[PDB]
């Protein structure tokens, strides 16, 4: 019983 | 070259920076004598040191220069200040003082300050000297802003922190150098605590009056300097 | 995971199959061998038995090829990242992992790691731009010099590896952290003389033969183009349907190098002299 | 989290064994151990001593190694803590935990905390935009509102580190809560003195001492190596088995290992 | 092994060129299958000769010439695996998904004991070396060194050695091309093949249909701009004339207008408006 | 139900706990008051008074006492709003907190918020946008004619979209800033007001020595003159002690 | 709010741009019929965008004016707390109820920020985003099937939005809301001080001309920061410098500290 | 949920409704005639089909109107999908929703797609752009075979890129479309005066003597533009000095932002 789960990424974009 | 909002300027906020990094040298005020004293690279090989720029320099035959820093914006002062030295002989037919030529060289290093497209100087120098028909001994000290002082010791170089206070230990204003052998041993009891080898790596000079200049070998330094290489045993 | 551990299945490369290197083992089994060898012995003294070491130089050289060999004759484990796998798309997977890393080896003192890569954890720098494999350099340097990494430096030593040297973190390096580096430079002619030796052992009852004839002429960096120049000089045999071989058929086969030994044209530009 | 934090095993690193200074060092004893041994003086004149402080880096120039002769002299608690370990893929994971210390820092008085590296962790207050790495911005805020919301202190004590400060940590320290930013780089002469005070222990210099000038030109290099220059003397000992202890072979670490990190040298030019 | 990010290619679903869809090429084309075809079958012979199989290779030379037109007739001939790729489905909008697929794509061939693969092209991933400028460019680098040790790092014999396309060959980050990582690496010009363009100008005519008036071979004796994938692509249009009005197949007077009607912008004031 | 708890047991401030230059109270404590005790004022013209003090003062200056002053002053219930309690993992349980908290705080009488450090969780694959949007779901209802403001502060304000930030939420603003040396004279005073010193001299020319600068830092550099006349053994301050350290801490930074 | 609205207020701002709309869109309300005699695929709407500060909604309160028709209720609504689009939902029995009553007003805000530009920000699942604004077109298909619906939008400017209203079936014509003259700026400020005590007995027309760039959105904010200084004060009577230098200066620029003036 | 793009197919429309420069309309409609009706004729020959091709035209000139004309001559899947719109700053989602695309695409055949302000498609984050332009036109005829489907860039910006048209054998009719004359101009106004009442009379000799300049969009928005005002007269027809009273203003917008338009 879950779906509450959410974990953060890692991105690198041109500036 | 502008005003900060802190009071200050950026540009020589810095440069009197590029003095701190280069060669140390000092003089100071004696009884009745005046000296100098400078740096050199020792290790220096493949050379012959006769015809090098030396750091000590002079301008008249009554007065010396040593500048620290650069040493390409030293070579054009010299030039102009020996202008000015053998000029001002003819128009009043007097020599100069000390305190003159200081307080021309004082106003050049702001001349090139406020203006478009001008730097100041990686420079900063003294001088030393009699004046002409007097005695008493005057030496004066400079910097990029033009403010001219009057220390009886100055050194501009590296490690020179400890040694801008060792004097203070070693010095009395009622207790001055009285000869040579002692005036110079403190010409160079300060500046050994930099130089870090032997005798090879400094160069100095001395005055008294009516142009009584001298250079002294590197061999008359191995004679003193063992004394206290002699008394920095006990 | 257990991927990146160390093998039953080691691979059958040996110390003896490098020539022109003679000189590197004396000076780096040591600090992995001889106070691991005899920490008693060490101990007699036990000024510090070292961190790890660093290896540089330029491709050409087998500096992995001397690392898989070592493997063997070892008396420990070798272990394998297959460098830059530990980081994954996330922030979480890192330290863990690390973490994870120490404590593999503590239980094994007489083990040993393989980095073949650092060019991908250098030079940390940050204004808003940057990454979270920056966080991961600090806490492996931090699991290495602790607490609870000298304990590991009780039981370890370990090596890192590159290519190009200079562009990374100095305050990766407290000297001492890593206690000896070395340089494997490209090879000398005479020590590119034995090496065509190892891997050409093919001619058949051949003669004519003057491998000291072609170090000879080589001015390259490589080793591994002794076998470049090698391996498709028997391609020639190959296809002419005869398997013998000689040094003429053997030598042109640098024209393939006439290329890596020409390819690099030249500027006419004499602004300055 | 509980498990990596209390690290009881002070190593054989002996406070005062260490060579290197006192002011700094008599600085955190005033800042910490006096005030441990006496404090009803900051009661006498009405004092709150300060709440930890935060050296700076210039690495392998004596960062830590106090930390564990503190830990070695510690008498108190010590802790221990990374904050890439910290960290978690979920939300808010970390600093739920992140707050579970300073109640077992309310575990003691004796309450005090060594921390792993920041670099990672408040870095700086860039937008972060760019998605996911607000975490940590998300994180550094549940740390500094809970350390002044409202606090009597508690001995609630710190100890940081980094390598590099200007990199980062433009606004998380404040006065007061860390009042002494202070130092830790080469001392210019005093690697040659203390050092070598502790590592003329054990060796013997089999032959002479030779120390007078086994010394420092005002050399550019960091002292931690000379734990090097006592190696390599032994090795080279035994690239040629020496057994004794000689002062000839030492020569060349610092002929080997000082002259591989060259510099410019460009002073044919403040001449 | 799923690994759902490049599947079998070629089971039953595979293009059908032929070798023979070329022209000539054979300056290249012989040495490629002297180290393809072969080590299929006589492995015993680089056992009796050669401590490895020459095998490893860098085809280039400028695009939309020739490259990608050999690369699958072989895949025609295999009789083993084969995978293709679009070579920049690397650059992953988020981190980490190749680094996490190459290691599971080596595990595709390892598990596939032999087979090959290949790539579309690698002119993004060409970096010597950079210095730390920001991750925005670094998560590069860092899979192409990765790319390296997957390929000879450890894993020796049993797996496959690979083909390098390109659209240039001085870009490529050195220290990949070596003599033990490839040893071989080959190209094929432009400039004039009075030998090719003899032939490769009607071999596609055998493919296509021509009822002689006269004879249509004489715009290969007007050498000016020789080039390798026009030669074939004029015919590709010229085709398209007897259709649009109903002519059955096309006359030499068709064809050399759709030669022009390719115009060819010789003159165009864009390189007129540059530098005077 | 994690920060389920009003205030603390004792709030140790004042508004004379500060010097904080005098004038950033008034309004501050005009709109906090004279709404909340003397709405006459308000009719005495008829006004539309505001509902929030929007904020931003850099860290390390007494805001956050001044925070603390007006909870021991008006002695009401207080609160604390930081991503702590607020911000959690599971999408919309975090909203949980905001509706038990507003619909509680409608019911309460002088239950003014506190909710600091909104900058964390009011920055622009992210939910936090989202539980910005849940609060000012709760705002324009009640935002006028009530005893209740919206009070609190941040470090960078130029860190949130004002779509949130229109005039009926955070009207009547507040800026901080450093003090003049007087402001960083009478602050001194305070500190000043616990040990034993050479009584009767020069305090004021060191706070012609306060640059812009906060008063943190002079609360903590009198003690480590103490410090520094606890290694000097002075039982009693002077004046260069206040100097030998001083003269440093800027220096160290500097 | 929905109610067949009163009369329009007083045009004022922005006028001369304005008497040319009620021409566009009485007309497809008024006899658009004879326009479907006429025979032509006449629009269901314009967009008119500007700054705000601007009275958008009275010309929306001027749109049932020359013939009755009720006003709309929603604002930033499609965002939910579901999977659904809920209001994308509730715009189809709403837009219904645009289908009811053909003589009807219909006034959404924010197209633009409730639409982005191009929706690049937003992963590739927005929510039925573009199913949303699917709705919009699928409901300005059924809209393009009658006159009944006549519909409008406001948020930033231009190029904030999406560009799908470049087809005249779908959009067909923009208007700006340009900056206005301030005489009636003047008026609105009794408007806004027209609920507070005070008095006028000053010269702010000149004021009004030294002012510029501070829209209807500042000066709908201007007035009160004023009256809480005069009662801090304690004065209750409305003045000129202590309103008008007194909140017009305050913007941007304050702490007069001039030395070398005199 | 591309759905959004390819579901503007269906109803069957005529391919009448363009008059246009009818030889370009010739040409587009005879070489696509082939796969579908005619496919006979590339067995006889044995020669591939025109592997997808592209145009010119400045805007506003009914480019997509005639696109979207086309798919309903046969009955594919009209998409619509800007360049621009696509268009992100995460890196693969620029490569990796192409993917998708083709995905889809060849999901359902025979089908069409379609593109329009691609014109857009050393330095650092330059690089790694360029292999998106190296990608796609490598998944156009790089490894795969493509059956039943199709595309077209049309643009407003001819100066897009030297590669993509540098090897016109991968692409092919790389077609222009210039602006109407009168020769165009008259014809245009039968279709938008289709619908609508009128008196009769040879009135448009007035569109042959202005306009020149202007495309279909606004003359048709001109034509509404007369109907507007002309209730006032409120007649059973309409009058052509009634259009006069803004064919003036059209202009002056038409006026605003002057740009160019070259053909290559
Ligand atoms: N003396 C040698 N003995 C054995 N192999 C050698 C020798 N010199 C070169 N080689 C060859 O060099 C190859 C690898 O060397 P190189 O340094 O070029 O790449 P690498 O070390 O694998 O790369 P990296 O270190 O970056 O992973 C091997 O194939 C190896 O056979
Ligand atoms: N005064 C000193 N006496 C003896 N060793 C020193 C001294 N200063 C530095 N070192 C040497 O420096 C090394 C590490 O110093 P430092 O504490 O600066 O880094 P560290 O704590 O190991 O690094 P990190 O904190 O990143 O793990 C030790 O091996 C130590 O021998
Ligand atoms: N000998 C040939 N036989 C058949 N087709 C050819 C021949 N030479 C060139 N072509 C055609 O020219 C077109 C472009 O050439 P090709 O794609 O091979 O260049 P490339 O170097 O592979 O470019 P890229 O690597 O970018 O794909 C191909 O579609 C191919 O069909
Ligand atoms: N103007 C001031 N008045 C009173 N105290 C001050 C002033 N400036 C600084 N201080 C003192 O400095 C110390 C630290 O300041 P403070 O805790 O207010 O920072 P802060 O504003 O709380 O930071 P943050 O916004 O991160 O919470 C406090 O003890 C405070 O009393
Ligand atoms: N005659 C008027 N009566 C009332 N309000 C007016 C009048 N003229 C202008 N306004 C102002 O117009 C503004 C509405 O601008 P608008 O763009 O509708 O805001 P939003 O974009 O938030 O809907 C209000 O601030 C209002 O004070
Ligand atoms: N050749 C033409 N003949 C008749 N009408 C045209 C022609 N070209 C354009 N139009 C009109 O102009 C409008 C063009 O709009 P649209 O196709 O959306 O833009 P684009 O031309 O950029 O594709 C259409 O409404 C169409 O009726």
């Amino acid at each position: 019983n879950e779906n509450v789960s959410a974990r953060l990424g890692g991105a690198s974009i041109a500036v | 070259s502008i005003f900060s909002p802190d009071g200050h300027i950026f540009q020589v906020e810095y440069a009197l920076e590029a003095v701190k990094r280069g060669t140390c040298a000092v003089g100071v005020k004696g009884k009745n004598c005046v000296v100098l004293g400078c740096e050199r690279r020792s290790t220096l090989k493949l050379q012959d040191t006769r015809i090098t720029p030396s750091k000590v320099s002079k301008i008249d035959s009554h007065v010396v220069l040593s500048f620290s820093g650069l040493n390409a914006d030293s070579r054009i002062l010299i030039e102009k200040a020996r202008v000015e030295a053998q000029s001002h002989r003819l128009t009043l037919e007097d020599p100069v003082t000390v305190e003159y030529l200081t307080r021309y060289v004082a106003g050049v290093q702001q001349r090139y300050t406020q203006s478009g497209g001008v730097r100041p100087f990686g420079v900063s120098t003294l001088i030393a000297g009699f004046d002409p028909r007097d005695d008493e001994p005057k030496l004066y000290q400079t910097e990029p802003s033009g403010i001219y002082s009057s220390w009886s010791a100055q050194t501009i170089g590296r490690n020179s922190k400890t040694v801008r206070e060792f004097l203070e230990k070693n010095y009395d204003r009622k207790e001055p150098p009285a000869t040579v052998e002692e005036c110079v041993k403190l010409t160079v009891r300060s500046l050994l605590e930099v130089v870090q080898t032997g005798a090879k790596n400094i160069e100095i000079t001395v005055v008294k009056p009516d142009s009584d200049i001298v250079a002294l070998s590197s061999e008359e330094i191995n004679q003193y300097v063992t004394q206290i290489e002699q008394e920095k045993q006990e | 995971l257990v991927s990146l551990m160390m093998v039953e299945k080691v691979p059958d490369s040996t110390y003896d199959m490098v020539g022109g290197l003679t000189k590197q083992i004396k000076e780096i089994k040591e600090v992995i061998e001889l106070p691991v060898k005899h920490p008693e012995l060490f101990e007699s003294l036990g000024i510090a038995q070292p961190k790890g070491v660093i290896l540089y130089g330029p491709p050409g050289t087998g500096k992995t090829l001397l690392a898989r060999a070592v493997a063997h004759h070892t008396d420990c484990k070798f272990i394998r990242v297959s460098g830059a796998e530990l980081v994954q798309k996330y922030i979480g997977e890192g330290s863990r992992m690390v973490r994870e890393l120490f404590v593999m080896a503590r239980e094994h003192a007489p083990s040993i790691i393989f980095m073949d890569e650092i060019d991908s954890i250098g030079s940390t720098r940050v204004e808003g731009s940057g990454g979270g494999d920056s966080e991961v350099q600090r806490t492996m340097l931090e699991l290495l010099n602790q607490l609870d990494g000298f304990e590991t430096s009780k039981n370890i030593k370990i090596i890192m590896a590159t290519n190009r040297l200079d562009i990374l973190d100095p305050a990766l390096l407290r000297p001492g952290r890593i206690d000896r580096k070395i340089e494997f430079p490209p090879p000398s002619v005479a020590a590119r003389a034995e090496i065509l030796r190892i891997h050409s052992r093919k001619m058949n009852l051949t003669r004519g033969i003057n491998l000291r004839k072609v170090a000879e002429k080589m001015n390259g960096c490589s080793g591994a183009d002794v076998k470049g120049v090698c391996t498709e000089a028997g391609m020639y045999a190959l296809r002419e349907r005869r398997i013998h071989v000689t040094q003429e058929d053997f030598e042109l086969a640098v024209g393939k190098v006439m290329n890596k030994n020409q390819e690099t044209a030249i500027s006419v530009a004499k602004l300055f002299k | 989290m509980v498990s990596v934090m209390k690290m009881d095993k002070s190593p054989t690193e002996s406070y005062s064994d260490i060579g290197g200074l006192e002011s700094q060092i008599q600085e955190i004893k005033e800042s910490v151990e006096l005030p441990l041994t006496h404090p009803e003086l900051y009661e006498e004149m009405g004092i709150k001593p300060p709440k930890g402080v935060i050296l700076y880096g210039a690495p392998g120039t004596g960062k830590t190694l106090l930390a564990k002769a503190v830990a070695n002299q510690t008498s108190a608690t010590f802790l221990r803590i990374v904050g890439s370990e910290l960290i978690q893929k979920y939300l808010g994971d970390g600093p739920r935990l992140c707050r579970q210390i300073f109640k077992v820092a309310g575990e003691n008085a004796p309450s005090i905390v060594f921390i792993d590296e920041i670099d990672a962790i408040g870095t700086k207050r860039y937008d972060s935009n760019s998605g996911g790495e607000r975490e940590i911005q998300r994180t550094m805020l549940e740390l500094l509102n809970q350390l002044d919301g409202f606090d009597d202190r508690g001995d609630v004590k710190v100890i940081m580190a980094t390598n590099k400060i200007e990199t980062l940590d433009p606004a998380l320290i404040r006065p007061g809560r860390i009042d002494r930013k202070i130092l830790f780089e080469n001392p210019d002469l005093s690697t040659k003195k203390k050092i070598l005070g502790i590592h003329t222990s054990k060796m013997n210099l089999s032959e002479d001492v030779n120390l007078e000038t086994l010394v420092t030109t005002k050399d550019d290099l960091s002292g931690a190596d000379i734990q090097a220059m006592c190696t390599e003397a032994g090795l080279l000992a035994l690239r040629e088995r020496r057994m004794q202890v000689t002062a000839e072979d030492f020569k060349q670490a610092k002929e080997r290992v000082m002259k591989n990190k060259v510099e410019e040298n460009l002073e044919g030019l403040y001449l | 092994d799923s690994d759902s990010s490049i599947s079998v290619m070629g089971e039953n679903e595979k293009p059908d060129v032929t070798y023979a869809d070329v022209g000539g090429l054979d300056m290249q084309k012989q040495e490629i299958r002297e180290a393809v075809e072969l080590p299929l079958v006589q492995a015993d012979l680089y056992e009796q000769i050669g401590i490895d199989p020459p095998r490893g290779v860098l085809l280039y030379g400028p695009p939309g010439t020739g490259k990608t037109m050999l690369v699958k007739a072989v895949a025609n001939s295999t009789k083993a695996a084969f995978i293709r790729v679009n070579g920049s489905e690397f650059v992953h909008k988020y981190l980490g998904e190749g680094p996490r697929m190459v290691r599971d794509v080596f595990r595709l061939a390892r598990e596939n004991a032999p087979s090959i693969i290949f790539i579309d092209e690698v002119d993004s991933i060409a970096t010597k070396r950079f210095d730390a400028q920001t991750g925005s460019d670094r998560e590069v680098q860092r899979i192409l060194i990765e790319l390296l040790t997957q390929m000879d790092g450890f894993d020796q014999s049993t797996n496959v050695k690979v083909i390098m396309a390109t659209n240039r060959a001085d870009t490529l980050d050195p220290a990949l091309l070596r003599p033990g990582r490839l040893d071989r690496k080959i190209e094929f010009p432009s400039l004039r093949d009075r030998r090719e363009r003899r032939l490769i100008f009607g071999t596609i005519a055998s493919k296509m249909s021509l009822a002689p008036e006269a004879d249509l071979d004489s715009l290969i004796i007007r050498n000016d701009s020789l080039s390798g994938a026009v030669i074939a692509a004029i015919m590709q249009e010229a085709g398209l004339r007897a259709v649009r009005k109903n002519r059955y197949v096309i006359l030499q007077s068709d064809l050399e207008e759709a030669y022009a009607t390719q115009v060819k912008t010789d003159n165009t004031v864009d390189k007129f408006d540059f530098y005077k | 139900s994690v920060t389920m708890m009003t205030v603390e047991e004792k709030p140790d401030v004042t508004y004379s706990d500060v010097g904080g230059c005098k004038d950033q109270i008034e309004k501050l404590r005009e709109v906090v008051e004279l709404p909340l005790l003397s709405p006459e004022r308000f009719a005495t013209l008829g006004i539309d008074p505001p509902k929030g003090i929007l904020l931003y003062g850099p860290p390390g200056t007494g805001k956050t006492l001044c925070a603390r002053a007006v909870a021991n002053r008006t002695d009401a219930t207080f609160i604390r709003v930081i991503g702590s309690e607020l911000v959690q993992k599971y999408v919309g349980e975090g909203a949980r907190m905001v509706r038990e908290l507003f619909e509680m705080a409608r019911t309460k009488k002088a239950c003014i918020i506190f909710f600091d450090e909104i900058d964390a969780v009011g920055g622009a694959d992210n939910e936090v946008q989202r539980t910005m949007l849940e609060l000012i779901t709760q705002l324009d209802g009640f935002d006028p004619r009530g005893n209740i403001k919206v009070m609190f502060a941040t470090n960078r304000p130029n860190t949130l979209d004002p779509a949130l930030l229109r005039p009926g939420r955070i009207d009547r603003k507040v800026e901080f800033s450093l003090p003049d040396l007087e402001g960083r004279a009478n602050i001194f005073r305070i500190h000043s007001k616990s040990m034993s010193v050479e009584r009767g001299i020069r305090w004021e020319l060191i706070s012609r020595l306060c640059p812009n600068s906060t008063g943190a830092e002079l609360r903590s550099v009198c003690t480590e003159a103490g410090m520094f006349a606890i290694r000097a053994r002075r039982k009693v301050a002077t004046e260069k002690d206040f100097l030998k350290a001083v003269d440093k801490v800027i220096s160290g930074y500097k | 709010d929905e109610k067949p609205t009163e009369t329009y207020s007083d045009v004022g701002g922005l006028d001369k741009q304005i008497e040319e709309l009620v021409e566009a869109i009485v007309l497809p309300m008024k006899r658009a019929d004879k326009f479907k005699d006429m025979g032509i695929r006449a629009p269901k709407g314009a967009l008119m965008y500007g700054p705000p500060g601007t009275g958008k909604t009275l010309l929306a309160r001027a749109c049932a004016a020359q013939t009755n028709a009720t006003f709309l209720k929603l604002a930033a609504p499609q965002l939910v707390q579901m999977y659904i689009g809920e209001g994308a939902k509730l715009v189809r029995d709403a837009f219904a109820l645009a289908k009811e009553k053909a003589p009807t007003i219909i006034f959404i805000d924010e197209l633009d920020a409730i639409g982005t530009k191009r929706f690049d920000s937003e992963k590739s699942g927005d929510r039925e985003v573009q199913r949303t604004m699917l709705e919009l077109l699928n409901q300005l298909d059924g809209f393009s099937s009658d006159d009944r619906v006549k519909v409008l939008a406001a948020t930033n400017r231009v190029d904030v939005l999406d560009p799908a209203l470049l087809r005249s079936g779908r959009l067909d014509r923009k208007i700006e809301f340009p900056l206005p003259s301030e005489d009636s700026r003047a008026q609105i400020l009794q408007i806004h001080s027209r609920k507070m005590t005070t008095d006028d007995d000053i010269n702010w027309q000149e004021l009004a001309r030294s002012t510029d760039e501070f829209n209807g959105a500042q000066l709908k904010a201007v007035t009160v920061e004023a009256g809480m200084i005069a009662l801090r004060n304690g004065q209750s009577s409305v003045k000129h410098e202590d309103f008008v230098e007194g909140i017009s200066e305050v913007q941007a620029r304050k702490s007069k500290s001039v030395s070398f003036y005199a | 949920l591309v759905y959004n793009m390819t579901s503007f197919e269906q109803g069957e429309i005529t391919f009448d409704g363009i008059g246009g420069l009818t030889e370009q309309i010739r040409e587009l409609r005879e070489v696509i005639e082939l796969p579908l009706k005619n496919p006979e004729i590339f067995q006889r020959v044995g020669i591939k089909p025109p592997k997808g091709v592209l145009l010119y035209g400045p805007p506003g000139t009914g480019k997509t109107l005639l696109a979207k004309a086309v798919a309903a001559t046969i009955g594919a899947n009209f998409i619509f999908s800007p360049a621009s719109g696509i268009v992100d700053k995460y890196i693969g989602e620029s490569a990796r929703i192409i993917r998708e695309m083709f995905a889809y695409a060849k999901e359902h055949e025979p089908c069409i797609i379609f593109m329009d302000e691609v014109d857009a498609i050393g330095t650092s984050a330059d690089r790694e752009i360029q292999r998106t332009l190296m990608e796609l036109l490598t998944q156009m005829d790089g490894f795969d075979n493509l059956g039943q489907t199709k595309i077209i860039m049309a643009t407003n910006r001819p100066d897009t890129l030297d590669p993509a048209l540098l090897r016109p054998g991968r692409l092919d009719r790389k077609v222009e479309i210039p602006l109407p004359n009168e020769a165009g101009r008259l014809e245009i106004f039968k279709i938008h005066t289709a619908k609508v009442k009128k008196t009769g009379e040879f009135d448009f000799e007035a569109a042959v003597k202005m306009s020149d300049g202007f495309n279909g969009a606004d003359i048709r928005n001109c034509a509404t533009e007369a109907g507007f005002f002309a209730i006032r007269d409120d007649r059973d027809h309409i009058n052509p000095d009634d259009l006069m009273k803004a064919v003036r203003k059209v202009a002056e917008v038409k006026k605003l932002e002057g740009t160019i338009e070259y053909q290559k």
